[PDB]
DNA sequence: TTTTTTTTTTTTTTTTTTTTTTTTTTTTTTTTTTTTTTTTTTTTTTTTT
């Protein structure tokens, strides 16, 4: 053969439609700005919301989603044309520009179980958990060969025939000149694109509870390779395709299918935020208006469904803001995470606070007493069994690096596990070694833990030392230790019960009118978008989640935005704050700090001094202060003074 | 694009007339002298510093870095063609490879007939005749890369990466040029080897056997063939360049030649090399295309921070009477207090001197157990000593237990068989093993540590393994004595809770207790707030030494074997018998044995090493005894 | 690595019954270059 | 310059050979991959005086 096409009508029309869609200037300017932004960010993939195409062109959107390969070829040619129009040299740098897809794939949004053969050559959106990743390998796309005898230089092109027919002429590597002079390959002048394969499995929480998991293979090519690691929950948008078998004279009719990714995005749509100019202005005004009691307002707005526990909510706000790590020049390290332990009577809502943090913070990992044992909590070392090499496996605390581990039923863990937690809790790292490999994994996680005292209910007539069952070294790791009692006072009972009944009465606004909460039975989730991978008035409207209109509460979305901005602040200890903190620490170390019939809940060590510093720093962050002023220090000291002592009754 | 004849002339000019003033402001033609040494077979590897090339041809450096195999070949050819005119005398034929080379050259000139045109396949391959290796020291203008980020866009480029060596194979003969001989003809056949495997030749291609149309079967021979020292190492990302939720990424480094036997497992190295593919033939691959494995082809391996391989004032502070105190106070200056603890840790770093009398080895290593209350910088001191010592390993709790401390037999990858890999106590052999949370260590590990601390070996007689490992490592342990806290209502040996054997193995059991104390708590809190405020320890009388300088001083003190005089024997004996009488008389004392006397002796020899004298003096003994006494001071 | 194929190289013979074709070709060559006509006076 | 026999000589074929071109064409082993056991090295819940 050797035929060329003379202005194919469908490809011409498609490229015209796609370039019309991309050239957004008479329209809102969205994708024209996006293409500028990839030029400036020095990238060559544009992610296109398919809903925008449906809005602009139903016919393109449907044809693209149902005939993915040639449509995507048209739309990448149109993208290259458009990029050249904006900037021809940038378009000259990259051989091809790519298009990823995003948005709402209605029936094309599948799971690895539901990705059947009717989606072949369609765009699909598959969600699952990465079970295995291959190594990132380079695949040669253009080899350059020098002939030392003739001084000639040769280039050979290898087209991407991953899912196409590949005749053997298409894969020969040149080794000889025409008259059998040897060629030497120019590695630096050749072009490679790196290639990866991952397997996506149906998420265990979404799989039918009875049977074995279903998987799909995914080919990742350049820009997309290291986007996912084993254990990650990801969306992969791409084309579902049959791979060719080898040449043979006989075939079973059986084909091996893969998904060729055009886009990979993490479930952590909570690990990447989006700030508009108005959002930033709102944050700045919220911080400037009341730069004194802003912390209290944020704390009291934290777990609105839980009544009470004002100090505990302040402490959780400090944990969510964190301190600042000290990275000394000689490589030494002081941690900047706050670890909190909640001891208390049954049914005082400490699991509710852990659940709130789980649904609120980014990179938050849940774990219960005996459901994460040994190597499931810190890292593990296993042997590859294919290459025979040792590999690392990240446990709960490595996966929560720069995040939170919410350890529920902390008292029901084994002592082996609780002593494995020590190094992560203080030095923020996991050190694991077998013979062929030794690593030091970063686990810079804060620990929010909830436990019951020994005897299940807290005895008020015993010291907190013997109600908590924890040894002093472990207790020292937790910088704040809250005893949450069930004081059966009638007045506090009235407060709690009125609150609880108001939350049991609340009905969502208009969305519901007397109806039930759907179970979400695995075909309903694929019907809509996944909120996990999905795409701000500073206050909530008041109805009866609160009794009366006397004090406003911060919006959850705005609070996420505000805390994300404030977490980056690095306030500095001022000399007055440092002197005050030092004096308070020396007072607190002393016996006069505790009266008679009051007892220490946890020991006061140098870790308590860093606790004061970290709490004061978090308080300063809440105000966006850039300095740790005396008010921050005294707030931290009252937190510590509250948590570290308990009156014992007779 | 570019003419390689012009480029070879460029590199010839650079080699011939590049000069510096390296030896005391003297222009010396840096690469000409090395070419002379290479021509006389007195030097094997030539390292071309691309900084030198950039000094007078920066675009040559850019070409080198963007196609590095080509320029390694061009530089090797230029050196080959320059060597004959830099030869001043006759090589003495150091080895057998030289005998083969000069017999081949002799016979080629003998039957030369120079004007004749030979076949292109009828000469010696260039790599068969070199005896020199050429490597690049990458320009300092190229920033070091992260192993994760060395990808397909850097194939064929000269890159530098940094990492920890996790696994390095033994040096093995990799064949470079296979040599065969014929049963008919008396010529030699040569098969240069680029692939990871080769198919040995069968027939010879000689002219005399092509004329005769004989069988001419050829026989593969190690004798005339050419091999190179070859190692395979794995190298891991540093903890500080791994992304947030990830594990470190390994790269395979193919080390060969004069670059072998530099990196051992656990070393922090910086490797310059070319990033190259290995074709993935054979594997019935899911994806069509030419997929390949990658590796780093090593050019320059440099051991970094703690693995790193003096001015008159320097010797001035070494000879200063306060050198011991200054070094000890440089130990983690961000931890306040712990002055004598830091002195003991310094002695552990220096160590005593091993004695081998009449076939009965007694170690020189010093072991120290810090058993203290919570939050007293034990883990910080352990971590500092791990950062500072040259061969140190840090282990915690039970994350590296069992074969993470001893050895395990593991499937080799290079050939494929069962190779022994050492754990922490082998990677820390002749260094420091920092064992944190010692009281919460699995009992099998504790028994292994018994044998390590006295015999300095690990004996294993499990199924796949029957060996004795060398573990000549000092042990720096940290523990909490009993229930987290020291309580005076109970004796030592009850809140120490170490068996007399294990307890006696430690030269110093340092007790730390943080009893509250208002002015002392203020001093600590001020120190800590300053550290949090400036990311450094507060100014003091004497600025603490750099870790590089501390390492240099400790290393100099290491090869300083001092002896114990006969004159001190009575003084030392009296000190020992005294310590032993308090142990017997006291009712709150730990186990005392002859190991206490050996501890005196090796502590005092470490002090003498710190004074860099060759004879232990009474003040060294005096300070050693004071340290042993302070180690149990907190219980007073 | 496993991309290029250098050739095979061989050397000349380093020395070492019924004459082989190599020896016969050598004798033919020496006849061509050593055959001699004429006489002492001519 | 009317009649008249050899002479070719262009046109039908036919032979006919020599040479180049054309036409035809599954089975059988091997090997990787996956999924199983199985001895051994730990290691995690069992109890006492
Ligand atoms: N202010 C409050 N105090 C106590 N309980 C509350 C409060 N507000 C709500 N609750 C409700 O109490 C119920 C039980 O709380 P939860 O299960 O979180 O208790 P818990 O402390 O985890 O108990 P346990 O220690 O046994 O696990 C929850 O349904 C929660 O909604
Ligand atoms: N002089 C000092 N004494 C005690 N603690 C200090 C001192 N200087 C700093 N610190 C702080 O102590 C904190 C660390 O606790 P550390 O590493 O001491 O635990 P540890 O000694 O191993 O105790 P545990 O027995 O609980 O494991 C560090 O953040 C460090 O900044
Ligand atoms: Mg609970
Ligand atoms: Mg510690
Ligand atoms: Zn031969």
């Amino acid at each position: 053969a050797g035929t060329v096409v003379l202005d194919d009508v469908e490809l011409r029309e498609a490229q015209r439609d796609y370039l019309d869609f991309l050239d957004d200037e008479e329209d809102q300017g969205i994708y024209q700005s996006k293409v500028r932004e990839l030029i400036s960010d020095n990238q060559y993939r544009l992610i296109v919301n398919v809903n925008d195409l449906r809005r602009k062109n139903e016919k393109r959107a449907n044809r693209l989603l149902n005939n993915a390969f040639e449509e995507l070829v048209a739309f990448q040619r149109a993208l290259k044309d458009f990029v050249a129009s904006i900037d021809a040299t940038y378009a000259k740098q990259y051989e091809e520009f790519y298009v990823g897809l995003e948005g709402s794939f209605g029936s094309k949004h599948v799971s690895p179980r539901t990705l059947t053969s009717c989606f072949l050559s369609c765009v699909v959106c598959v969600e699952g958990i990465v079970t295995k990743c291959s190594l990132v390998r380079p695949k040669v796309v253009r080899s350059v060969h020098y002939c030392p005898a003739t001084k000639k230089t040769i280039e050979r092109r290898y087209s991407d025939l991953t899912t196409l027919v590949a005749f053997p002429s298409s894969s020969v590597y040149p080794t000889k000149d025409e008259e059998n002079n040897p060629l030497e390959t120019e590695y630096g002048l050749s072009v490679y694109k790196d290639h990866q394969t991952i397997t996506i499995q149906e998420m265990p929480e979404k799989a039918p509870a009875g049977q074995l998991p279903r998987s799909v293979d995914v080919i990742l090519d350049d820009d997309l390779v290291d986007k996912a690691k084993p254990g990650d929950r990801v969306q992969v948008v791409g084309t579902y395709r049959c791979l060719p078998g080898k040449k043979g004279g006989y075939t079973s009719g059986t084909f091996r299918t893969v998904l060729i990714a055009c886009n990979v995005k993490q479930m952590s749509k909570d690990a990447q935020p989006s700030f508009s100019a108005e959002d930033i202005a709102k944050i700045k005004k919220f911080s400037k208006t009341r730069s004194k009691d802003i912390f209290d307002q944020l704390a009291k707005s934290l777990a609105p469904s839980i009544h009470g526990h004002d100090y505990v909510k302040k402490a959780i706000l400090c944990l969510l803001l964190g301190g600042v790590e000290r990275d000394l020049e000689n490589g030494s390290h002081i941690r900047g995470d706050i670890n909190i332990l909640l001891i208390g009577d049954p049914s005082v809502a400490k699991s509710q606070l852990l659940r709130y943090v789980l649904c609120t913070a980014p990179r938050a990992i849940p774990t219960t007493g005996r459901g994460s044992s040994g190597v499931g909590l810190t890292a593990a070392v296993t042997t590859d069994q294919e290459t025979g090499e040792r590999r690392l496996e990240a446990g709960a605390m490595v996966l929560a690096d720069r995040g939170v581990v919410c350890i529920d039923e902390f008292d029901k863990m084994s002592d082996m596990d609780r002593t494995a937690i020590h190094e992560v809790m203080e030095q923020g790292r996991v050190t694991i070694a077998k013979a062929g490999i030794h690593a030091r994994l970063n686990a810079r996680c804060s620990v929010l833990a909830a436990a019951n005292p020994v005897y299940g209910r807290y005895d008020q007539y015993k010291t907190p030392m013997e109600n908590i069952g924890l040894q002093d070294s472990l207790l020292s790791r937790f910088d704040l230790l809250f005893i949450m009692l069930d004081q059966m006072d009638p007045e506090q009972d009235r407060e709690i019960s009125d609150h609880v009944l108001r939350m049991h009465r609340y009905r969502a606004p208009g969305e519901q009118d007397g109806d039930a909460m759907p179970l979400g039975s695995a075909v309903d989730i694929l019907a809509t978008d996944d909120p996990n991978f999905s795409q701000y008035e500073k206050h909530d409207n008041l109805l009866h989640g609160t009794k009366k209109k006397k004090e406003k509460m911060v919006s959850a979305a705005f609070m996420k935005k505000y805390i994300h901005v404030a977490k980056i602040i690095k306030p500095v200890l001022t000399q007055e704050s440092a002197t005050y903190i030092a004096e308070e620490y020396s007072r607190l170390r002393s016996q006069d700090s505790m009266s008679s019939d009051t007892a220490r809940t946890s020991p006061v060590t140098a870790r308590t001094l860093e606790t004061l510093i970290r709490l004061a720093t978090a308080h300063a962050k809440a105000r966006m202060s850039k300095t740790v002023d005396l008010q921050d220090a005294e707030e931290a000291v009252e937190l510590v003074q509250y948590a570290y002592f308990k009156k014992v009754l007779e | 694009l570019k003419d390689y004849a012009l480029e070879k002339e460029k590199v010839k000019k650079f080699l011939q007339e590049f000069y510096q003033d390296d030896e005391l402001g003297k222009k010396q033609f840096k690469y000409g002298n090395q070419l002379v040494r290479l021509a006389h077979r007195e030097q094997v590897a030539l390292y071309v510093d691309l900084d030198d090339v950039a000094e007078d041809d920066p675009e040559l450096v850019d070409s080198i870095c963007e196609n590095a195999r080509r320029y390694a070949k061009l530089f090797a050819d230029a050196v080959q063609e320059l060597l004959p005119q830099y030869k001043e005398r006759e090589v003495v034929n150091k080895d057998v490879l030289d005998v083969y080379i000069e017999h081949r050259l002799m016979m080629e000139q003998r039957s030369r007939d120079p004007g004749m045109v030979r076949s292109p396949q009828n000469q010696y391959p260039a790599e068969l005749m070199r005896r020199f290796e050429l490597y690049f020291q990458g320009p300092s203008s190229n920033k070091p890369r992260v192993i994760r980020e060395v990808r397909a866009d850097s194939v064929g480029k000269l890159v530098t990466v940094r990492g920890i060596v996790t696994r390095v194979s033994e040096v093995k003969p990799k064949m470079v040029v296979a040599t065969y001989t014929c049963d008919q003809c008396g010529a030699e056949t040569y098969q240069p080897i680029q692939s990871p495997t080769f198919m040995p030749l069968i027939m010879c291609p000689s002219q005399e056997c092509q004329t005769n149309r004989s069988g001419g079967r050829l026989y593969l021979q190690t004798r005339g063939s050419r091999f190179i020292k070859f190692q395979e190492m794995k190298m891991q990302e540093h903890s500080d360049q791994v992304p947030v939720g990830n594990i470190p990424r390994s790269i395979t480094v193919l080390v060969e030649g004069e670059n072998t036997r530099i990196a051992q497992p656990g070393d922090h190295v910086s490797v310059t090399g070319i990033f190259l593919p290995i074709l993935r033939t054979g594997f019935r691959q899911v994806v069509q295309g030419l997929l390949s494995e990658t590796y780093l082809e090593a050019h320059r391996i440099v051991k970094m921070n703690k693995s790193e391989d003096l001015t008159r004032e320097e010797l001035r502070q070494i000879a200063e009477e306060d050198f011991y105190e200054k070094l000890a106070a440089s130990i983690a200056p961000e931890i306040y207090g712990h002055e004598d603890v830091k002195k003991a840790l310094l002695l552990l770093l220096v160590g005593g001197v091993d004695q081998s009398p009449r076939g009965m080895k007694i170690r020189g290593n010093i072991n120290i157990c810090l058993m203290g209350d919570p939050g007293v910088a034990k883990s910080q001191l352990l971590s500092y000593i791990d950062r500072l010592a040259p061969r140190s390993q840090y282990t915690t709790g039970r994350g590296s237990s069992g074969v993470g401390l001893t050895a395990a037999v593991l499937r080799d990858s290079v050939s494929g068989e069962l190779t022994l890999e050492g754990g922490a106590l082998v990677l820390a052999d002749q260094g420091v093993c920092c064992i944190d949370e010692f009281d919460k260590m699995a009992e099998a590990d504790r028994t292994a540590i018994h044998e390590v601390m006295e015999q300095q070996t690990i004996s294993i007689a499990k199924a796949g393994i029957l060996t004795t490992l060398n573990a000549r490592c000092s042990i720096l342990a940290a523990a909490n004595p009993a229930y987290g806290r020291y309580n005076p209502r109970r004796s030592l040996e009850q809140n120490i809770q170490l068996p007399a054997a294990l307890l006696s193995r430690f030269d110093l059991l340092w007790l730390i207790q943080d009893r509250p104390d208002r002015d002392n708590d203020l001093r600590l809190a001020q120190h800590i707030t300053y550290v949090h405020q400036h990311s450094r320890q507060p100014p003091s009388q004497f600025e603490p030494l750099d870790m590089k300088l501390m390492r240099r001083y400790i290393a100099m003190c290491r090869e300083k074997q001092p002896m114990v005089p006969e004159s001190l024997a009575d003084y030392i004996t009296a000190a020992y018998v005294e310590m032993r009488r308090e142990a017997w008389a006291s009712k709150d004392a730990t186990y005392t044995s002859a190991r206490t006397l050996l501890a005196i002796l090796r502590l005092s020899t470490a002090l003498a090493r710190l004074r860099m004298v060759d004879v232990v003096e009474k003040e060294d003994v005096n300070e050693a005894i004071r340290l042993m006494e302070m180690s149990k001071d907190s219980l007073l | 690595s496993g991309f290029d194929d250098p050739g095979i190289f061989y050397s000349d013979s380093f020395g070492g019954g019924q004459a082989r074709k190599s020896q016969l070709q050598r004798r033919f060559k020496e006849f061509l270059r050593q055959y001699r006509v004429g006489t002492d006076r001519t």
